[PDB]
DNA sequence: CTACCGATAAGCAGATCTCTCGATTGCGTAT
DNA sequence: ATACGCCTCTCTGCTTATCGGTAG
RNA sequence: AAUCGAGAG
């Protein structure tokens, strides 16, 4: 039962993969432009006037598409049966500044009540 | 430090699956990868249906990618490789059924 | 709105009847749209009617309720429709069934009202009444429960289990109890009719999702794959269901075994499939908090209640108070209205398919087409739901066929008597945690807990028999009456580090579960979950970011041994009890609930605002207090037990109940003659307007020993001030 | 009543030439026993008589 | 206290009453030392009360084992805490302790059918008299040396599902009672009233007490209980302790009742030579 | 109800005492050592236990409880006949406290020298799952008013903290009476 | 100064003789009938206690 | 509801002089203590009885059943 | 896999028979239909000890460090006040006040001595 | 050996001071 | 319109079932 | 006359 809308792609990129090179999963927000990320840290970089977390962090399986160019085949380089689990995987996370509270304008020593003024003598004795 | 980025590779290369843990696969599966960056991953064999699909609702904020990194170098080869979740369904009784209505 | 959101979900009640494996022909009715209007007479042409003459008659205040059928046959062949008035429906004032809806004080005061009137309330036969806002358990949250109750249900029945109240947007409220068993099993507790039901707990979650077993085993268990005991307590679970029910083998033969298992008390239709049928029970019990299409959702939030059940009876968790605040909010009694209303517009639809079914029983002269015979079949049923909804103002007696998640059945609408306008306005703030409480001998649920600060009001509440129960609202604590847009911060929290929970595979209290209005999102640190409480707010307090509404309450529960359950706990649902506060950082208001208040730290004044200890703080500590508990005069000097009598006696004093007297009919009415303004007052005297109706006189008094006629309790007036006028009343 | 939970019945209406009367020449409308306070302890009527007396003056 | 103490006294007359106490003269030569220790061993201990931690290590690979290692407090902890011997702890474990588990595993069954082993050969025919006497057991070992641990494997059957076994463990080991006197769970020794060393223990049965003469002043030990003093001691002795119990509730609310009242009250509920009350 | 200058300072300069007697007899219930800080991990980790366990909670609750009811004997004592500016027999409150017309000894304590610590059953005042008395208190608190000390009184007025805490003990009064009305009697209809 | 409602016009009763019971002739119940106060079980004990019997009669 | 005729504890004519405060109070800006030493209260018995009088009158009188409205 | 005392398919995951349960050598997947030898399952091993609250003990009492037994004589009632004993005449005489038979009834007061033991409840 | 008894376990019946006001008391069939 | 037929959280005792001990 | 609600001691 193909889903209607969707469209099987007929022909994928490649992959290049054969101290070796390292296979690692990172993860971005949707508020990070992936087309000019110029570099990565290991870490807390700025991007676009805006700054982001970075952090290290297997179920997830790497679908490397064989020399069909037509679906996908499980990676395995050293002849396990076994998924190649990446040798190092991060994680990026945005992160905000929060403001450290003033203590010198937000201790504010007590008000006594204000005493009324134009107070005087309300009060005489009889005959006065 | 920091590490480069040689170039992101925005059309479908590669794919993500999360099966369930401990998962091992025969050697004769593959899966049909349909797009829409929504992907729904279709993969058959004698006995099993690897019925699978992306949740619109993760994707549409976070988005995930696979990068080779030279020890030799300072570069990635970053790629736009999503993850689907996958429920393993089996050809031996997926379509058994039992009667309408008891009378 | 919220009555069209319930006749959309009440779904169509079908009949058939055989006439030539044609089962017969279909009748599915149901309404569709739900109108009601400002009441007039026909005194032709409508001219609006007025709550001033509804009181001066000595009759209720009620306008016309519109229910238009849905006549359809056979999945759409042809079409019926027919918008039929079903009595009159009483409309609280000052609201927009109401002529009064946003009438000036000059205009209020020409049409006989009062100055600065406030509605909230009906009028039935001449009576003004109220509807009581209950307390109960907070929706759409799990929390652990240790009860002896649960133990005693039956053999091999614990103490431990887990419940949750989950709530439709139609705001009627469902309940899913998960027992556990001391041999290994858990039992879902569920109940649709008045009866309860028992159904394990692995049966529904595989009627959820297509799932595997594994996938159980991960969900329920995360990384945590050396505890022993989860280990144990799963397979034993997952081998008793294999064995108890070995031929399920799918999803669908779970489904229909549930849709065979739940035929007549769901009066399912002849027509449906037991897979439909099991889906629509399914859909219709578990978690409905979700809604239909959110399978995947209700898994991940049964898994989640497992591994907490399992956590509770490790004892790696403490229970969860059902009496205390911070697990509690309100019913408005605006929703309570409108769960009446569909129970009554469900029992009318059960009412037309009787007589049709009577008509079948007793002749044969029946067409679905037919107009006549359908104008014949409606007007020959009792169409009078305005009057059961005047009656049930009128008796507060809950005449339910199924009955909601209440505990009780009467005592849900008192008068609003009119003796004093502090009485008057008290009938307005009080929550009554109900009468099956009212009947109880447990103290402990009568405490002062330091749960409600800034919610209930410490001081205000009656002694007697309703001491601890019948307790007032803080002046400044909102009760939320709409659902924030939270369309968005699944989206935020993805970007802050909230790690998606479809593809996640982890559990366990050893992470935070990130959860908006009881709904997983991911799952995260407890450090990072304690930064992304923070951003949170902070994003919240500068409105700037527009995914985060003000009400947002951002409950974080870090870990804590035996503490409570943690995670990062995200609401903005109806009936939340929401108080202002001064977040020190940025220096604005800010709004918290009980949820998430026992876990911050807010100084009482600015004066003792400790370093690194604190981030909010109070307007004012007054703002703790309710109206009553406010106007008494250093009421910091008094010992406590004066100031509650104080709160309960100026309810009774004979005041002013209004100025619009000549044009009401009440039964007896106190007036004092001459009141004057307290030379000695709060500021907030001024701020409700108390001097429209002064309560009492400023008096010389001498504390003095002269008389002997004063001694106990006793006092003395001057016989010249009485002759003066002094405290004189009608 | 006052506004601290001082209730108590009218027991008689003393008549004004019997009532104590002041310096000033006033005769209070109101005799409450200065017994009601030492177990009550409601010293929020005392300052609230101080208040009433200076803010009327 | 108060109202549920004269409802339980003058309105039910209960047997069973629901704080059982006994009051025990200490001879005046017996030291406050030499009288706990009394107390430790007249008390009630359990198994449980002495058990550090139960370890059990299931291994289904066609006999499902079910390895016990039940670790216990240090020797010179619980000796001196509880007055219990190695050889009493063993003797319990070996006789109560197993056959009690074993019960509970079998009803278990039935329901769900619907650090060295050198031995020294006296550990040896121990083990071969357990096997012998108990239905499951196959290994057994004790550390006589130290008294410290011990061992047992419950070898089962791969016909029966899944069992907690620690659970079951747990409650067993709660249920198992070291040493005992009948309906006596404890004896504290609080500070005298009124200058008189006195023991309260916290259930009656005055025919265990009688054995410690060198102890307990047996002509003095007079107890709350009323139906237990009526049984053991008259309807006279019923009268006096009923006169007491009924003084001591208004005593502690410094409430004086003329004992003319109280004597009255006492000979109507004692006029039939038995232990009446005030209901129907 | 007023007391002189020294007597107000002789008040203070006792209470500036129970600054220490919260955290001291916190020190000595966790079995630490004395002169430990109030922020101590060790202190806050054994406060949690306390906590959790209501046994221990009810240790910690009699032995603070009994530091904080020394010092409020001792401001008693001290203050109280000498500190008052009016005296018997002139100090009709003082009168009738002694003479026993109406009040007592405490009342007179209460309004003119400390309020006390406030019990609830047995023990000190509620506290919350997360180890926090009232928001306003920190977790884990080792300070006597957190635990419901009351050092301010009916003549000069008590905190917002202090008045919650005394609406729960009038609170619990009032429950009281409420469970002596709901059940009474009837002993006295059976015996009759 | 408050005024209380609860003023005394509606709670003195008197009754010497007057409207009784259907079945029992004894006095009816209620102060707007015109009905006697009733003499409990506590108050017939109380009355024995006395010893005052023709009282109690 | 309406100025009393007399002051209550004394007896003093206060009924005469309530329209007299609202001019002393709205034309001058005089403070009210100001206004009642001038308008001959003297006793703080008396000048309570003008000092806290709310005038409800004036509100009643808004409802007219003998006038249109 | 196997997980402890458990073992999933590794195919569709679906929880696979107890070995010892069925016949030699080959145990089935109920859903995949596969076939996994009774090898490589030998032994199905679960280690559990008793929950560390499971035996109330007074030794377990003991066991911990915090402060668990209050003695008698560790605890002075505190609240000393200077009324008059009616027995000896001792100073100190403790006290509690605890309002009764109303929401407006008078005061009692639990006069005790300290030296004699003597106790007075009046209420004035 | 055999009644014959019996120590459990299980089912069942009753209470839990005086006073004053108001508001309301139900619904399906068939001549 | 109007007369017939009808619908979830205590606590003492006294009294009985039930599947096995118990003297001759 | 039963209940429901409100209160007084
Ligand atoms: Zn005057
Ligand atoms: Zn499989
Ligand atoms: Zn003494």
């Amino acid at each position: 039962s193909i889903p209607d809308g969707f469209k099987k792609c007929k022909h994928l990129k490649n992959f290049p993969l054969n101290k070796q090179q390292q296979v690692w999963l990172i993860k971005f927000p949707s508020n990070v432009d992936i087309s000019k990320l110029k570099s990565l840290p290991v870490t807390t970089m700025t991007i676009d006037k805006h700054d982001y977390k970075i952090m290290d962090d297997s179920n997830m399986t790497l679908l490397v598409p064989s020399e069909s160019k037509e679906s996908l085949k499980i990676a395995s380089t050293a002849k396990d049966n076994a998924p190649l689990q990446f040798d190092k995987v991060f994680s990026v996370s945005e992160t905000a500044k929060i403001p450290a509270i003033d203590y010198s304008k937000v201790r504010v020593p007590r008000k006594d009540v204000p005493k009324v003024e134009g107070l005087k003598l309300e009060h005489f004795a009889t005959g006065y | 430090s920091e590490i480069e980025i040689e170039s992101v590779q925005d059309q479908p290369s590669v794919a993500v699956g999360s099966f369930f843990k401990g998962f091992r696969a025969p050697s004769d599966t593959t899966f049909d990868l349909y797009k829409k960056d929504e992907f729904v991953l279709h993969g058959e064999n004698e006995r099993l249906e690897y019925e699978g699909y992306t949740d619109s609702s993760s994707q549409a904020s976070n988005q995930y990618v696979v990068g080779l990194f030279n020890p030799e170098k300072k570069s990635i080869q970053l790629y736009k490789a999503p993850v689907l979740v996958s429920k393993v369904v089996s050809k031996s009784s997926k379509n058994l059924r039992g009667p309408k209505i008891k009378s | 709105g919220l009555l069209n959101l319930g006749v959309k979900d009440i779904g169509e009640k079908v009949i058939f009847d055989g006439k030539p494996g044609y089962l017969g022909n279909k009748l599915s009715v149901s309404v569709e749209q739900v109108s009601i209007a400002k009441p007039m007479s026909n005194d032709a042409v409508e001219r609006k009617v007025y709550p001033s003459e509804s009181r001066q008659r000595l009759t209720s205040y009620r306008g016309k309720l519109l229910l238009k059928l849905k006549w359809s046959v056979n999945n759409g062949e042809e079409n019926l429709f027919e918008v039929r008035d079903c009595g009159g429906l009483p409309v609280m004032l000052q609201s927009n069934r109401c002529h009064l809806n946003k009438m000036s004080p000059y205009e209020l005061v020409q049409h006989k009202e009062e100055s600065d009137e406030i509605g909230g309330y009906f009028i039935v036969n001449g009576i003004e009444k109220l509807i009581r806002m209950l307390i109960v358990q907070r929706r759409n949250h799990p929390m652990a429960i240790i009860r002896p109750s649960f133990a005693n249900r039956g053999a091999s029945y614990s103490h431990y289990g887990i419940q949750i109240r989950s709530v439709r947007p139609d705001q009627t409220s469902q309940t899913n109890v998960l027992h556990y068993l001391n041999d290994g099993q858990v039992t879902f507790r569920f109940s649709w009719r008045k009866n309860e039901y028992l159904v394990p707990v692995v049966m529904i979650l595989k009627a959820l999702c297509h799932t595997s077993d594994r996938e159980i085993f991960d969900g329920i268990i995360g990384n945590d794959v050396k505890d022993s005991f989860l280990t144990d307590r799963l397979e034993l679970l997952l081998r008793g269901f294999k064995k108890r029910y070995p031929h399920l083998q799918n999803r669908t033969q779970v489904l229909q075994y549930l849709g065979d298992k739940f035929r007549v008390v769901f009066q399912a239709s002849p027509d449906q499939s037991d897979l439909e049928v099991g889906q629509e029970v399914l859909d219709r019990i578990v978690l409905v908090h979700l809604g239909k299409d959110g399978s995947q959702d209700k898994f991940r939030m049964l898994l989640f209640m497992i591994r907490k059940l399992y956590s509770l009876v490790a004892g790696e968790c403490s229970p969860d108070n059902p009496d205390a605040t911070q697990h509690q909010e309100v019913l408005l009694g605006g929703f309570l209205y409108g769960m009446i209303l569909k129970e009554k517009i469900d029992e009318y639809l059960q009412n037309i398919i009787a007589q049709v079914r009577m008509d079948i029983n007793r002749g044969m002269a029946i067409n679905f087409k037919d107009k006549r015979y359908m104008s014949r079949v409606l007007m020959r049923v009792n169409e009078n739901i305005g009057s059961k909804m005047q009656y049930f103002l009128s008796t507060g007696n809950l005449v339910s066929q199924s009955g909601l998640d209440l505990q009780q059945v009467s005592g849900y609408t008192v008068v609003a008597e009119k003796i004093n306008f502090y009485r008057f306005i008290s009938h307005f703030r009080m929550v009554h945690r109900g009468s099956f409480f009212a009947q109880l001998k447990t103290t402990t649920v009568r405490k002062l807990l330091p749960e409600s600060w800034g919610f209930l009001c410490p001081v205000h509440t009656p002694d007697g028999s309703p001491c601890g129960l019948l307790n007032h609202f803080a002046h400044k604590c909102r009760i939320s009456t709409q659902q924030s847009d939270v369309s968005r911060i699944p989206s935020i929290l993805y970007s802050l580090g909230v790690a998606p929970a479809s593809h996640t595979f982890a559990a366990g209290p050893s992470l935070c579960c990130v959860q908006i209005d009881g709904k997983i999102i991911g799952w995260v640190s407890h450090e990072q979950g304690k930064i992304i409480a923070d951003t949170l707010r902070y994003w919240k307090v500068e409105g700037k970011t527009p995914g985060l509404p003000i009400d947002l309450e951002i409950g974080y529960v870090p870990p804590s041994t035996r503490g409570q359950y943690p995670g990062l706990y995200l609401f903005g649902g109806h009936s939340r009890m929401l108080r202002p506060v001064r977040y020190l950082p940025l220096d604005k208001e800010d709004i918290v609930g009980p949820f998430e208040q026992v876990y911050m730290n807010i100084a009482v004044t600015p004066q003792e605002i400790q370093n690194n200890v604190h981030t909010h703080v109070e307007f004012t500590p007054t703002n703790i207090l309710s109206i009553l508990a406010n106007l008494t005069p250093f009421s910091d000097f008094n010992q406590s037990p004066r100031n509650m009598y104080q709160c309960q006696m100026g309810k009774q004093t004979m005041g002013t109940p209004g100025v619009a007297l000549c044009h009401r009919s009440d039964n007896k009415l106190y007036r004092l003659q001459t009141g004057q303004t307290p030379i000695v007052k709060a500021n907030l005297y001024d701020d409700y307007g108390m001097d429209n109706f002064p309560n009492g006189f400023n008096a010389v008094v001498a504390v003095i020993s002269y008389t002997g006629y004063d001694m106990d309790d006793a006092m003395i007036i001057n016989k010249s001030a009485d002759e003066r006028g002094f405290g004189y009343g009608t | 009543s006052s506004r601290h939970g001082q209730k108590g019945v009218c027991s008689r209406k003393w008549p004004t030439i019997d009532m104590p009367f002041s310096e000033t020449g006033i005769q209070p409308d109101i005799i409450i026993n200065p017994h009601a306070f030492p177990s009550r302890m409601t010293i929020g009527m005392f300052v609230e008589s101080l208040a009433g007396k200076a803010g009327a003056l | 206290l108060g109202i549920p103490r004269l409802r339980e006294i003058v309105m039910t007359a209960s047997a069973a009453i629901k704080t059982p106490q006994m009051t025990l003269p200490i001879w005046n030569d017996v030291s406050d030392e030499q009288a706990d220790t009394f107390c430790k061993s007249i008390s009630k201990v359990l198994l449980s009360e002495v058990i550090d931690k139960v370890i059990v290590t299931e291994t289904t690979g066609a006999a499902r084992s079910y390895v016990i290692h039940m670790r216990f407090f240090d020797n010179n902890e619980y000796s001196e805490e509880y007055d219990v011997s190695k050889e009493e702890l063993q003797n319990v474990i070996s006789n109560q302790f197993i056959h009690l588990l074993e019960a509970a595993i079998v009803k278990e069954i039935k329901k769900q059918k619907r650090a060295n082993n050198n031995m020294n050969k006296v550990q040896r025919d121990r083990q071969s008299a357990i096997i012998s006497h108990h239905r499951f057991i196959t290994k057994y070992n004790f550390d006589d040396e130290s008294g410290k641990w011990c061992e047992f494997k419950l070898e089962l059957a791969a016909d029966t599902e899944k069992l907690l076994m620690v659970n079951i463990v747990e409650e067993i080991c709660r249920k198992s009672i070291i040493r005992q006197i009948p309906h006596i769970d404890r004896c504290v020794h609080p500070e005298p009233e009124n200058g008189k060393r006195v023991l309260v223990t916290e259930g009656v049965n005055f025919q265990a007490m009688w054995d410690q003469e060198a102890f307990i002043d047996v002509d003095g030990i007079t107890s709350n209980d009323v139906a237990a003093v009526l049984k053991t001691y008259g309807v006279e002795a019923a009268r006096n302790t009923i006169v007491n119990e009924i003084n001591n509730v208004f005593s502690r609310y410094a409430i004086s009742v003329s004992f003319r009242h109280l004597d009255l009250i006492a000979d109507m509920m004692t006029r039939q030579g038995t232990y009446l009350a005030f209901n129907r | 109800l007023r007391l002189t200058a020294e007597g107000n300072k002789w008040r203070t300069d006792i209470l500036k005492t129970s600054v220490d007697t919260g955290r001291e007899a916190a020190a000595e219930v966790t079995n630490l050592d004395k002169d430990t800080p109030a922020d101590d991990p060790e202190l806050l980790k054994r406060l949690q236990e306390i906590l959790r366990d209501n046994n221990k909670s009810g240790i910690l609750d009699a032995v603070t409880s009994s530091k904080v009811n020394a010092i409020t004997s001792q401001v008693v004592s001290k203050c109280v006949p000498d500190g008052t500016m009016k005296k018997f027999p002139c100090n009709s409150m003082q009168a009738m406290a002694l003479s026993g017309a109406k009040g007592s000894n405490v009342n007179v304590s209460q309004i003119m020298c400390l309020l006390g610590q406030q019990a609830l059953e047995g023990r000190r005042v509620p506290v919350m799952v997360s180890g926090k008395t009232l928001p306003s208190f920190k977790p884990y608190e080792t300070d006597a008013m957190a635990g419901g000390y009351v050092k301010g009184r009916f003549y000069s007025g008590i905190k917002p903290q202090e008045y919650y805490f005394h609406c729960m003990a009038g609170r619990e009064g009032l429950i009281d009476t409420a469970v002596k009305t709901s059940r009474s009697g009837y002993l006295q209809r059976c015996l009759t | 100064y408050q005024r209380l409602r609860h003023m005394v016009n509606d709670k003195f009763q008197v009754r010497s003789t007057g409207p009784v019971n259907s079945l029992t002739m004894q006095p009816v119940k209620g102060r707007k009938r015109h009905g006697g106060i009733r003499v409990g079980e506590m108050e017939r004990d109380a009355l024995i206690g006395h010893g005052t019997s023709f009282l109690l009669q | 509801m309406i100025v009393p005729v007399r002051c209550f504890s004394c007896g003093k004519v206060v009924g005469d002089k309530w329209e007299s405060y609202l001019n002393l109070l709205q034309e001058d800006e005089l403070d009210e203590g100001t206004a009642l030493s001038r308008l001959g209260l003297k006793r703080y018995c008396c000048r309570r009885m003008i000092l806290t009088h709310v005038d409800l009158i004036e509100k009643f009188l808004r409802y007219n059943p003998l006038e249109k409205r | 896999s196997v997980v402890g005392s458990l073992i999933f398919c590794l195919d569709c995951g679906d929880l696979l028979e107890n070995p010892n349960a069925v016949l030699g050598s080959n145990v089935e997947c109920s859903q995949c239909k596969a076939i996994y030898p009774k090898s490589q399952f030998s032994n199905l091993k679960v280690v559990t000890t008793t929950a560390d609250d499971a035996f109330p003990s007074s030794l377990r009492a003991k066991k911990s460090v915090v402060k668990t037994s209050l003695k008698k004589n560790e605890l002075k009632d505190g609240a000393t006040i200077k009324e008059k004993c009616p027995q000896c005449g001792n100073e100190e005489m403790n006290y509690h006040t605890l309002q009764l038979r109303s929401a407006d009834e008078g005061a009692t007061v639990f006069y005790t001595c300290t030296s004699c033991g003597y106790k007075f409840r009046t209420n004035n």
